[PDB]
């Protein structure tokens, strides 16, 4: 989907690496916990460096846990964690990436915007639609639907993964609703609203099914009943906005189907009991619903087009776009690592001068 | 006796003899015993009606001024006693309980009723 | 108190709730 | 009349110093919990019953910011606690962190921010309290500013109230003993009392510690 | 801001430094 412009690594390749046998630092970062002392993010950066294989990946991420099991963890560095990436791309530890990212807690993975989109890229390319999920899924989580790269490349695989899947869990349903109705909210074209109608209508079935807790639990969604409510906004925003905002059929069928299914068919009580429930208002939701859809068919701003379809339009015209600037802040970005860098050497240097003092004090 | 932390604190010393409950309105820290020492006594209280029918409490306005000033806290029954005699504002709780009092009265006068 | 105010304690109190109480009477019953 | 120094009693208390300074329990040590009976195991005493259902089926604000980056630094925070009981926005801005790193999940530790309580904000950024507890929350990156949208409500109150009638009758009677008798009525400030909610967030600077 | 100390070169306390020891030199 990228450009290999995009995916070009030379400026990070290029990178001032510092050239040592990863045994070396191993052997350091040993004697340093040993010690029980903190070891050095710049250590750990050089060592993200000198990763060279595989095996080099499994001994990197295992320390990675123990530095992130530290008080420097603090410290990570962002080029550190692009380094990371990059270099289980170059080994093919793809997977690991994936598991690290996964386990952000545990090891404190958090790309940037750029590492992500190359991330999703490259499952793409090796057709992981499966993982590719897994990805926009822990952006949804990081919160990082900041750039329309990344927006658009989450659509297009939730998307995707709309079409190649049927059954569906209400965990799945949580997570494909919270990472469509974050990039849906950033996208403001037809295909961000039919994506916002699409995650609010699983996110008020899981609700009406689950519990407004299931949804809200963990998720980066707010705790404000009326999810139902909020599509029907949507709707109904659309419909008093210019035509040529349009709402997809298939999010307004499956809009529908949602509705007709929940018409169809220890505790703790979150809700006032002054205000009425999903339950109760489920009739009124549906009538709401038919009157809406009528009216957008008679306005002729519903769009039969299919989602996949319109995101692939989308990809295809807006991507390059984007890409050009997001090249462009990736270079910004380099720089000003390097910068970094050249800091966390100065300030390692001037510790040391005084650091060859420890004994001589005594 | 070195004392770790406590508080002035104006409270009720409870003497008098068995069944004959009478109370000194002192000024005490915290920690001391209920009967023990006391920094100063502000006053006296006759819980048993006398023969006039008349709760007597004396209260040295002037010092428990000048201990409340110092910083003495007040025990809730110290500041039911100042809230009836108007020196303080009615406790909540007074004005709470005759409440519940009322509504007990009216059940128990229903229930009597209903026979 | 408002009723939202009682609907807020019947959230916040729930399974413990005793019968919410009325205003008193104006004036202490005099038990006939 | 020269007395016998204390050399044991000396010893006893530096090397009690000593030993709780080399031996201070970690945070993840001391608020860990066991979700089925809802008991510290450090100290064994069992969470309040009031409690139970916070511990159960919320999160702990490190709990949270274990989860983002920087661990969430610059975000604003919020308490199920405090959602519940005011309808005004109130939160943290969590502008600094310092986890327990020696926990496993780094869900424990400290945390500064910005107070702002029932939509009214404060002027400096302070350690947090009830860190450990479990009724808090993350306010969504995009919710923020609506959520955050608080409009100042009409704070004019009661300048002063009447005194307690036996203090009113005191400070009349000595009025007119002086002569004073101007007949307006004596009134007490209440301005100057800053009432605060019993809920209000306190100075965790001078809050204490938990011993083994 | 941010401070390092170096696992190399270092200076380090003992365990369980004994002033039990100490005391028994004093008295």
């Amino acid at each position: 989907l990228l450009s290999s412009a995009y995916v070009d690594s030379h400026k990070w390749e290029a990178r001032e690496k510092e050239h040592y046998c990863l045994a070396d630092l191993a052997s350091l970062m040993d004697k340093t916990f040993e010690r029980k002392l903190p070891v050095s993010s710049l250590t750990i950066s050089r060592l993200i460096d000198n990763i060279s294989s595989r095996e080099e990946i499994d001994h990197a991420e295992y320390y990675l846990y123990k530095f992130r099991h530290s008080p420097n963890c603090w410290y990570l560095r962002n080029w550190t964690i692009h380094t990371w990436i990059r270099q289980c791309l170059k080994y093919d530890a793809q997977d690991k990436a994936l598991y690290t990212l996964v386990n952000k807690v545990q090891y404190g993975i958090f790309p940037d915007n750029f590492t992500f989109n190359l991330l999703m890229d490259s499952f793409i390319k090796k057709e992981n639609y499966k993982d590719a999920l897994s990805v926009v899924f822990e952006v949804m989580m990081q919160e990082a639907f900041e750039v329309p790269s990344t927006q658009l490349l989450s659509l297009y695989v939730l998307f995707h993964c709309l079409a190649k899947k049927t059954d569906f869990s209400w965990e799945e349903e949580r997570n494909f609703g919270a990472s469509l109705l974050l990039p849906g909210l950033k996208q403001k074209n037809s295909v961000g609203f039919s994506s916002q109608l699409y995650g609010y209508a699983l996110l008020g079935k899981v609700e009406l099914q689950q519990g407004l807790r299931a949804v809200y639990h963990n998720m980066p969604l707010i705790w404000k009943p009326g999810y139902l409510d909020r599509a029907l906004q949507v709707m109904e925003k659309v419909a008093a906005s210019p035509e040529d905002i349009k709402l997809c059929r298939e999010a307004l069928d499956v809009l529908g189907a949602v509705l007709k299914a929940l018409t169809s068919a220890e505790k703790l009580v979150e809700q006032l009991d002054i205000e009425e429930t999903e339950q109760s208002k489920l009739p009124q939701y549906l009538e709401r619903f038919k009157a809406l859809h009528s009216k957008l068919q008679a306005l002729g701003k519903i769009e039969s087009e299919g989602l996949l379809s319109l995101t692939t339009q989308l990809v295809k015209e807006k991507l390059s776009t984007c890409e050009a600037e997001d090249i462009a802040t990736y270079e910004q970005n380099l720089q000003q690592w390097h910068l970094d860098l050249v800091q966390l050497i100065q300030r390692e240097q001037q510790q040391r001068e005084q650091a060859k003092q420890e004994y001589q004090a005594q | 006796k070195a004392y770790r932390g406590g508080h002035l604190t104006i409270r009720l010393a409870l003497g008098g003899c068995t069944n004959r409950p009478f109370y000194r309105i002192v000024a005490a820290h915290n920690k001391c015993p209920r009967d023990g020492r006391f920094v100063e006594q502000l006053g006296s209280y006759d819980p048993l009606p006398n023969s006039h029918g008349e709760k007597l409490v004396a209260l040295n306005l002037d010092r428990i001024r000048h201990w409340i000033g110092c910083g003495a806290h007040l025990s809730k029954p110290m500041e039911k006693l100042l809230g009836l005699a108007g020196f303080f504002p009615l406790h909540p709780m007074m004005i709470t309980n005759a409440e519940r009092l009322r509504r007990k009265r009216a059940r128990e006068v229903l229930l009597a009723s209903q026979k | 108190p408002p009723e939202r105010e009682l609907s807020r304690l019947r959230r916040l109190y729930q399974g413990h709730l005793q019968e919410e109480s009325g205003p008193p009477p104006e004036s202490m019953p005099k038990m006939p | 009349k020269k007395v016998r120094p204390r050399l044991i009693a000396e010893l006893a208390r530096r090397v009690r110093a000593l030993r709780e300074q080399l031996n201070r329990p970690r945070d993840s040590q001391l608020y860990a919990v066991d979700y089925e009976t809802l008991t510290r195991p450090f100290s064994g005493r069992r969470l309040p019953v009031r409690a139970w259902a916070d511990v159960r089926r919320e999160s702990r604000l490190l709990q949270l910011l274990g989860r983002l980056p920087l661990f969430g630094l610059g975000r604003l925070v919020t308490r199920k606690s405090w959602l519940w009981q005011h309808d005004e926005p109130c939160y943290w801005r969590l502008t600094r962190v310092r986890p327990d790193y020696t926990a496993q999940n780094l869900d424990h530790g400290k945390a500064w921010g910005i107070l702002t309580f029932k939509g009214k904000t404060e002027s400096e950024a302070r350690e947090i309290e009830h860190v450990m507890y479990h009724d808090w929350r993350l306010v969504p990156k995009h919710e923020e500013e609506a959520f955050t949208a608080f409009t100042p409500a009409p704070e004019d109150s009661l300048a002063s109230v009447p005194y307690p009638p036996l203090l009113r009758a005191m400070i009349i009677a000595e009025r007119q003993k002086n002569g004073d008798t101007s007949t307006e009525e004596p009134m007490l400030n209440v301005q100057r009392i800053r009432m605060e909610p019993w809920d209000y967030p306190a100075k965790q600077e001078d809050k204490g510690r938990a011993k083994g | 801001q941010e401070r390092f100390l170096f696992p190399e070169y270092i200076l380090d306390p003992e365990p369980q430094p004994t002033r039990e020891k100490q005391l028994q030199e004093l008295q």
